[PDB]
């Protein structure tokens, strides 16, 4: 039994070993309690503002839309401490850990952004932090690994399975199943077993809340659409949540199309996978015909979660939100375009969202539309990847 | 499930606990696995728990993680596992065969279809490791429709409501979990489970098998002495496989002596 519905329609649930159910229950109760507690809310707001630097700018991108009837704003989560949106909810989850008397943090990471966010929150708040990361990811994300270690976190390479994010997810739950009395599992996306999709949403919802107030102030009306990339779903739901009841506002989520949906080398399970049950939830999955879980492929490391948050699958099902894909090459163009036209280097993840907005604009250039793209991260981390591609293409 | 009822009745009559080994199907190959399983039975296994190789076995420690990887390396697929199961049942009419599954493999081709195939090959029970009692309804329904016992976990920190639920809904046996954490012989349970065993009996639960961390004869005896119907051992068995990959003969020899000793310990 729980306080809240673990499902969004048919999607979600609590598919963890029985041993972990008391952990999930405790977390749910503490969250429900925290949300009613003005002290908790005040401390969270204090960290968000004074440590992470909220509120974030909403930037109007005039150059990129010139000659069309598109107005485009970027929500600047790239300016957040840590350089991505991941920082928002780790601060809330660390406060919850403290609320519950936990003194240790477990986190998974793929690209390393969530690991870095977990590490910085843990350092600030005096929690001992261990991060699981697939050995292949450790190998290719040396800079992030070093950042985590500088901040005092233990980074544990995971060599089992495919040695990537899903494997790190497994390892985190295995650890938690034996350490939950003292450790909190700081899951890094709006996915996994209830209550994580709900908590991550509520601890990211300031993105959309701020966006709403900022767009009303600047434009005198709500956006025609808000657009966000979808790895596991946290930045997207963070942007969407405050607009769900504003049914005139389009909610568009962008999954990575990789080398092309038709190649099967992508990370777009919501639209092109198959519903499965894994990592604590019933959700669309990348999976073999045999039901073995597969990796998500994308040029962008952070869009590697091989499933998707259950709330997204639900919002899709009912037609409240629409989900699309953007390919590697589309994302790369959008990356280059923002650099040159706005002097902003976007994360390759969020470059997917930007790419779809540019498509909406270019396809129908005389359509009057007010769009917000969630710029969930900065792209400093991506310049080596971009360099190497451009070099191979003889663009440089 | 009726194989379990018959086993437990016969073991009760002989004043004995059940000794139940776990292996991963197809580890380290199909043929070798079949020989391994026949050896376990010949050496005195009372029932089997058999893992279907899965990409993400998140209730398993490294020993069994490695078993899954070895089976994958041999190219073992769920279809091949069903064929193995049919042959195992064809060879051994009465031994209860329980599967250790993860939810995705059960859900993959349809939950009903999964259990129907289980019935077709002669499986007796299914434990789905990542499905808690809270989520169990569609699995337990499909199981029972196909004459399959749904196996429920009774964690060492069960409250009374969980005990009553497991007692009502379970069949075959009740899995009495030794400790928190994941499978592995390198970690022994700490908590005495006598009280949980008593409460399960009060509620007419399926007989309890203790599992997790069981690697020694004394632990088998201890399970029986505490009132459980028997004990399951996985990692300890799989380690013998891992240890002896380079010597199939020595492997079977060591499996035989280990299983023989563990079964001997089940005598009250
Ligand atoms: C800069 C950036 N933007 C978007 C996403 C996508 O994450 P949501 O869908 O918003 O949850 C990520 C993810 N990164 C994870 C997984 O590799 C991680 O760091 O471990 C990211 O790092
Ligand atoms: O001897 P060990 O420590 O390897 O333990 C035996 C493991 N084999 S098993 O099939 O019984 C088994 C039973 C339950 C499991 O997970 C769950 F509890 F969450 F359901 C996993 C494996
Ligand atoms: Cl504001
Ligand atoms: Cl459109
Ligand atoms: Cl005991
Ligand atoms: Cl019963
Ligand atoms: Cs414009
Ligand atoms: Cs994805």
């Amino acid at each position: 039994t729980t306080l809240l519905n673990p499902y969004f329609g048919e999607f979600g649930g609590m598919y963890v070993p029985q041993i972990l159910m008391p952990a999930l229950n405790q977390l749910e109760e503490a969250f429900v309690s925290a949300q009613k507690d003005p002290e908790f809310q005040a401390q969270f707001a204090d960290l968000l503002k004074n440590y992470a630097g909220r509120p974030t700018a909403l930037t109007k991108c005039q150059n990129i839309t010139a000659g069309t009837r598109t107005t485009l704003y970027l929500k600047r989560e790239d300016l957040l401490h840590g350089g991505a949106h991941k920082t928002n909810q780790v601060l809330g989850q660390a406060l919850l850990a403290k609320r519950m008397g936990k003194s240790e943090i477990i986190a998974e990471t793929g690209a390393g952004q969530h690991g870095v966010a977990s590490a910085l929150a843990s350092a600030l708040l005096g929690l001992k932090c261990r991060i699981y990361m697939g050995a292949k990811d450790v190998e290719r994300q040396s800079p992030n690994v070093f950042r985590m270690r500088l901040m005092g976190a233990e980074v544990i390479p995971v060599h089992s399975g495919s040695a990537t994010l899903k494997d790190a997810c497994n390892e985190a739950l295995r650890d938690w199943s034996g350490s939950y009395e003292t450790a909190h599992y700081m899951l890094g996306t709006a996915a996994g077993p209830h209550p994580y999709p709900t908590i991550v949403r509520e601890f990211q919802r300031m993105i959309g809340e701020e966006t709403k107030a900022q767009i009303l102030d600047k434009e005198g009306r709500l956006p025609d659409a808000v657009i966000a990339c979808v790895g596991g779903g946290s930045n997207a739901i963070g942007m969407f949540a405050d607009f769900i009841n504003d049914t005139s506002v389009g909610l568009i989520g962008v999954e990575p199309g990789g080398h092309g949906i038709e190649t099967g080398e992508h990370g777009a399970p919501l639209k092109h996978g198959r519903v499965g049950i894994y990592f604590g939830m019933k959700a669309p999955m990348m999976q073999t015909a045999d039901g073995q879980i597969e990796e998500s492929y994308s040029i962008s490391a952070g869009l590697d979660f091989p499933s998707v948050g259950p709330q997204h699958a639900y919002l899709n099902s009912i037609g409240r939100a629409d989900y699309v894909s953007i390919t590697d090459d589309e994302a790369l163009e959008a990356f280059k375009t923002l650099c040159r036209h706005e002097g902003i280097i976007p994360a390759l993840e969020s470059s997917h969202a930007l790419a779809h907005a540019l498509k909406m604009m270019r396809e129908q250039p005389e359509k009057e539309q007010l769009l917000v793209v969630n710029l969930a991260g900065r792209g400093d981390k991506d310049i080596f990847t971009v360099h190497d591609i451009l070099k191979a293409r003889g663009e440089i | 499930m009726e194989r379990y009822e018959n086993l437990f009745a016969q073991l009760n009559d002989r004043r004995e606990g059940a000794f139940v080994p776990f292996v991963t199907l197809g580890d380290p190959g199909i043929e070798q696995s079949l020989k391994i399983i026949d050896t376990l039975i010949d050496a005195g296994a009372d029932a089997l728990e058999l893992g279907v190789p899965f990409s993400d076995p998140l209730a398993d420690g490294p020993t069994i993680q490695n078993a899954n990887l070895r089976a994958f390396a041999a190219g073992v697929t769920p279809a091949q596992c069903f064929e193995m199961l049919a042959l195992i049942r064809e060879k051994h009419p009465t031994i209860p065969i329980g599967l250790l599954m993860y939810a995705n493999l059960v859900f993959n081709n349809g939950i009903d279809a999964f259990y129907a195939r289980c019935e077709q090959v002669g499986v007796d029970s299914v434990l789905v490791a990542d499905v808690p009692v809270e989520e169990s309804a569609p699995f337990r329904q499909a199981a029972l429709r196909h004459n399959i016992a749904p196996i429920f976990i009774c964690p060492p920190n069960a409250d009374d409501d969980l005990l009553r639920q497991v007692a009502s809904y379970g069949r075959g046996y009740t899995y009495l979990l030794s400790r928190s954490g994941v499978t592995g012989a390198e970690n022994r349970g700490a908590l005495p489970l006598h009280h949980l065993i008593e409460k399960l009996k009060e509620y007419h639960a399926a007989p309890a098998l203790q599992g997790f961390g069981i690697s020694s004869p004394e632990q088998v005896s201890a399970a029986v002495r505490a009132g459980a119907a028997g004990a399951i051992s996985g990692s300890a068995i799989v380690k013998i496989i891992e240890k002896n990959l380079a010597s199939p003969k020595q492997m079977l020899a060591e499996l035989r002596s280990f299983v023989s000793a563990m079964k001997a310990a089940s005598r009250a």
